[PDB]
């Protein structure tokens, strides 16, 4: 589902 | 005597190899991890998430501060979130034996990275993790503790010490975390490879490839 990018 | 666990192995020529990427703006400090390898740095795409960032990037020997990064010669991996960024001549380059390829699912991975000292760095090693595979995805789930910061560090086989992917994502609610894997042949195609680089690329998520994922940026 909702995911960001680890930064 | 043989067991279930994989026994000691040498993480040292991966970590030698680790840099760290700060791509420095007016009020945004992108900082991840990238892989050094001859001329070449390897890095996630959405390091450029923002445009016209300074780039520093600091290695085992030597630190470095490019400056504004478009005006380098990038080559995507379209379709998933790894860039290959060539430096210029000064750039002092790393060696070219590390090796990459995709994962299976007889794979485990440890996430390597590399703490900066004074004479040297250190090498450093997680758990190691199983690996799902996210349909119509470059992305790979794994279970590895993660802080922002560690996009781009290297996730290694406990097979055969091949480089699988590099860190990049992360659940927005429930923290579970995913790496964006290598394609096969990535070294003949990306790297020895004399065509395919530009200077105009531009970072666009809707190239990457999200299956089911929704991408909060």
């Amino acid at each position: 589902e909702t995911v960001r990018f680890q930064s | 005597s043989k067991a279930l666990l994989k026994g000691v192995r040498d993480f040292n020529p991966i970590s030698a190899c680790v840099c760290l990427l700060e791509n420095s703006s007016d009020g945004h400090s992108e900082r991840l991890f990238g892989i050094g390898f001859g001329p070449y740095i390897i890095a996630n795409q959405h390091l450029f998430r923002r445009n016209n960032g300074e780039l520093t990037i600091k290695t085992m020997h030597g630190e470095f501060a490019v400056a504004n990064s478009t005006q380098l010669q990038m080559k995507p991996v379209e379709g998933r979130d790894i860039i290959v960024i060539k430096m210029a001549k000064d750039f002092p380059p790393f060696p070219q034996k590390l090796k990459f390829r995709q994962p299976t699912i007889k794979d485990r991975v440890c996430m390597v990275s590399t703490n900066f000292q004074q004479k040297s760095v250190s090498s450093l090693v997680s758990e190691s993790s199983h690996i799902v595979h996210k349909e119509d995805t470059s992305f790979w789930q794994h279970w590895i503790t993660t802080k922002d910061g560690q996009a781009g560090s290297p996730l290694v086989s406990i097979i055969d010490g091949n480089i699988l992917g590099i860190h990049s994502l992360t659940h927005t609610t429930n923290g579970s975390n995913y790496f964006v894997e290598f394609p096969e042949k990535f070294v003949a195609t990306y790297l020895d490879a004399a065509d395919g680089w530009c200077k105009n690329w531009k970072f666009n998520a809707d190239k990457i490839s999200w299956g089911s994922f929704t991408l909060v940026e």
